[PDB]
RNA sequence: CGCCUCCUAAAAGGUAACGGAGGCGCCCAAAGGUCCCCUCAGGCGGGACGGAAAUCCGCCGGAGAGCGCAAGGGUAGAAGG
RNA sequence: GGCGACACACGUGCUACAAUGCCCACUACAAAGCGAUGCCACCCGGCAACGGGGAGCUAAUCGCAAAAAGGUGGGCCCAGUUCGGAUUGGGGUCUGCAACCCGACCCCAUGAAGCCGGAAUCGCUAGUAAUCGCGGAUCAGCCAUGCCGCGGUGAAUACG
RNA sequence: GCCCGGAUAGCUCAGUCGGUAGAGCAGGGGAUUGAAAAUCCCCGUGUCCUUGGUUCGAUUCCGAGUCCGGGCACCA
């Protein structure tokens, strides 16, 4: 679901972080 | 959009040209090149000439246009249509 | 009027959302409702609910007079 | 000589087995102030028609000018 | 008849307000509601599922009154329209039931319209009567979601003894007809 | 048309049932089941009119949704159009707004390919 | 090539030409009997989708509508619905 | 200002069309490189982008650093959906003189096409294909889904 | 001039006795070729000759015109 920035999966793909992938 | 940390951006070689008229004598033709300039509250009601790579475009300014630049009101590519 | 074919209208009880009670008549003698006339934003003065937005656009934008002269 | 500028096409395409033949040219032609001469503008953009096929596409417009309609 | 809220409001609160405003010299000269007539303009009942007594339960529940069918006056090509074709339901409301419908029309339904910016302050007959056009029918209190099969709006004709728009305006106003502008 | 202007799909959880409304995404379905205090793993059908009205008043009052949100959206677009800026010009024609390329692709802002002879 | 309608036909009837124009060789079990009840086209204003024209409300409208089909006569104080 | 145009046509790719699937939380196992106006621990602030601090390291020292798929349990139950993430609205974060043309990133709302693709046609013979993530060159930033490298899990078939 | 018939897609022709029209070829998109044919997958599309009329509606039914094909103009 990698074009989905609204998720872990999609934020890993783009290699970023946020509320949706917290570090 | 820019980072609010900094103050909004205006070339300062134009805003001097926005304010000097308000107290000297409003107004004549302001021929600019700074398409990058946020539209200031003090510009409103004025006529300024935004360049588009060849031609100085007349842009009269209203209280519904301010946040956007001077470049949004002078497109550079001239298109018309296709296959007409 | 004509028998057999008309929905019988009876003493009815419409309860709205804002706790509003109306005492009209109907074909269903108790009825429950979303929004109405003692609550709808157009009916109670000027409740813009959330959005007195308004013409904040534009130059309320100020922020600020932060350019030298 | 003519009495109103026109824009026309010339499609010489004969493809039916290798044999060849493709020659395509669209032009504008207008009447000059009399006494002028023959004016020829290579307003071809890029190589849409290759450089080599332009000497002999004047020599074809030029040749067929020897006899008016 | 029977005691009903919007009627009491007409007689003991709406009348005298008017009587002031326009200075009528006679108790009959003073605006009354003549009748209210609802009409599903319809025609989706042409060559398609012709029988829609479904709509006529929709009205039926709204008004407490079963509507009459309107048949096609003249045949028409471009509307897929054969003369004699049922192309609309129509119901004529007077007296108590007019009051009752109008009662719930204003206390409930027009609010229950999405995007309700208020009734058109221009829809006036030129001779004292007024018209509003509705877009669907869940709008009304007794019409639910698990009953609908389609979205049939309707026309509403509010017909009145006023001789001028001015007087008509005042009347409907006083009863609480929301006038956008 | 219970909450808000659109009735919600029973049998399916509420934290998505409220996403089945224009203007309300999963993070807003997130914050409204903690602020009106209803368990998110209960269906629309296993409610009481208590939970319903707490939800309906809360949801409807806080933000703006449905036609009104739409109203302001297109209005925002309309003003952008009216001036009229680049950001609005590309609403006039039907070409991308956010600075795209269109030589190929762009088939959503443009739709069905108008194949040309 | 028979039959119908109008004109020619000279204000009764009738009246010709390879004179001017059109129609008929059907139809309808209701499109018949009778009782009862309704009145049109069109114009303007009003009204969701709905448009020149669908259906709805108002005002004006003596007949210009309708009368299965040509035309003519007739016709709402009905022959119309 | 343009090389980012858009009626259109082709190439190579990414991401999908779901249940051997997708989300949320808990817990594991890589390599190869990179890093002194560079890498940034941990602490706090904000849902976050990031910002204010601030320890250590010219680095088999400190770091970038979680690898991901997977394993444990729970949630959705075949729906254009808790598949899909395009497009659009508003608000933000950093680079940089400046983000309109024309930047990446975050969050809020939007939740399109796409139900496995005509004719045609590519790759692959084993740690290969397939799938999963990491690094670097370039570089202020990044339009990388590109490129060159890294390891994780790990097939099928070859009569002829 | 008289009699019959015909005008429907770029071309050559089906069809309609009333509502939304077809074939072959040419033309357009793509596949195939080093390339051009040939082949393969998709394509569309006409105010159905002009005019007047009957119909709610006409390519269609009725009158007329035009151009075209056929035939006849004899005793003289
Ligand atoms: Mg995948
Ligand atoms: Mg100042
Ligand atoms: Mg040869
Ligand atoms: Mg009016
Ligand atoms: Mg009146
Ligand atoms: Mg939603
Ligand atoms: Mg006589
Ligand atoms: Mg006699
Ligand atoms: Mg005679
Ligand atoms: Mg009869
Ligand atoms: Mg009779
Ligand atoms: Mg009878
Ligand atoms: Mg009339
Ligand atoms: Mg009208
Ligand atoms: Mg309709
Ligand atoms: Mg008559
Ligand atoms: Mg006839
Ligand atoms: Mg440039
Ligand atoms: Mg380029
Ligand atoms: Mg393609
Ligand atoms: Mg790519
Ligand atoms: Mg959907
Ligand atoms: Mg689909
Ligand atoms: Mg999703
Ligand atoms: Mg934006
Ligand atoms: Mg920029
Ligand atoms: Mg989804
Ligand atoms: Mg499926
Ligand atoms: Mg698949
Ligand atoms: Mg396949
Ligand atoms: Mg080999
Ligand atoms: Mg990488
Ligand atoms: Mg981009
Ligand atoms: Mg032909
Ligand atoms: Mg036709
Ligand atoms: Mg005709
Ligand atoms: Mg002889
Ligand atoms: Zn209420």
């Amino acid at each position: 679901g990698k074009g989905d920035r609204r998720t872990r999966r999609g934020k890993i793909w783009r290699g970023t972080y946020g509320k949706y992938r917290p570090r | 959009p820019r980072s609010l940390k900094k103050g909004v951006f205006v070339d300062d070689h134009l805003l001097e040209k926005v304010l000097e008229l308000n107290a000297k004598g409003e107004k004549r033709l302001i021929k600019t090149w700074s398409r990058r300039s946020t539209i200031v509250p003090e510009m409103v009601g004025h006529t300024i000439a935004v360049y588009n790579g060849k031609q100085h475009v007349p842009v009269y300014i209203t209280e519904n246009m301010v946040g956007h630049k001077l470049g949004e009101f002078a497109p550079t590519r001239t298109y018309r249509g296709h296959g007409k | 009027m004509k028998e057999g074919i008309h929905p019988k209208l009876v003493p009815a009880r419409i309860i709205c959302g804002c706790g509003n009670v109306i005492e009209t008549y109907s074909t269903k003698p108790e009825i429950y409702v979303e929004v109405c006339s003692k609550c709808h934003p157009f009916y109670t003065g000027q409740q813009r609910f959330v959005d007195t937005e308004g013409r904040v656009e534009r130059f309320q934008r100020r922020y600020g007079d932060s350019y030298r002269k | 000589t003519i009495t109103k500028p026109v824009d026309v096409e010339g499609k010489f395409i004969r493809q039916t087995g290798g044999r060849g033949q493709y020659g395509h040219v669209k032009i504008k032609v207008e009447p000059l102030p009399r006494g002028s001469g023959f004016e020829f503008v290579n307003a071809i953009v890029g190589g849409v028609i290759p450089k080599e096929y332009i000497p002999a596409v004047q020599k074809g417009i030029e040749e067929a000018m020897q006899s008016g309609p | 008849p029977l005691d009903v809220a919007l009627k009491r409001k007409y007689y003991e609160e709406v009348r005298p307000e008017l009587i002031r405003r326009f200075g009528y010299q006679n108790v009959w000269e003073v605006p009354r509601l003549e009748k209210v007539v609802i009409n599903q303009g319809l025609g989706e009942a042409k060559e398609d599922a012709r029988i829609l007594e479904k709509a006529a339960q929709e009205l039926a529940l709204i008004t407490g009154q079963k509507p009459a069918v309107t048949r096609a006056k003249k045949s028409i090509s471009n509307f897929k329209l054969r003369k004699g074709m049922p192309i609309g339901l129509r119901v004529t409301l007077r007296r108590d039931r007019m009051w009752i419908f109008l009662e719930k029309l204003l206390n409930v339904a027009l609010p229950r319209i999405r995007d309700f910016r208020g009734l058109n302050p221009n829809s006036f007959d030129g001779r004292g009567n007024y018209n509003l056009g509705l877009r669907e029918q869940l709008i009304f209190p007794e019409i639910t979601y698990d009953m609908v099969d389609a979205l049939r709006g309707m026309d509403i004709a509010v017909v009145t003894t006023a001789e001028t728009d001015e007087e008509a305006r005042a009347l409907l106003e006083l009863l609480g007809f929301p006038f956008r502008k | 048309a219970r909450i808000a202007g659109v009735e919600i799909p029973r049998n399916k959880r509420v934290d998505v049932a409220l996403t089945y409304i224009y203007g309300i995404g999963k993070a807003r379905a997130k914050e409204a089941l903690e602020k009106t205090g209803i368990n998110p793993a209960t269906r629309v059908k296993d409610l009481t009119e208590a939970e319903v009205v707490r939800l309906r008043e809360y949801v409807e009052n806080t933000w703006k949704l449905e036609g009104e949100l739409r109203a302001e959206v297109a209005a925002n677009i309309k003003r952008l159009m009216d001036i009229g800026c680049y950001r609005g010009l590309r609403h006039r024609r039907g070409l991308p707004v956010r600075g795209q390329r269109t030589r190929t692709n762009a088939r959503t802002r443009k739709g069905p390919r108008k194949t040309v002879a």
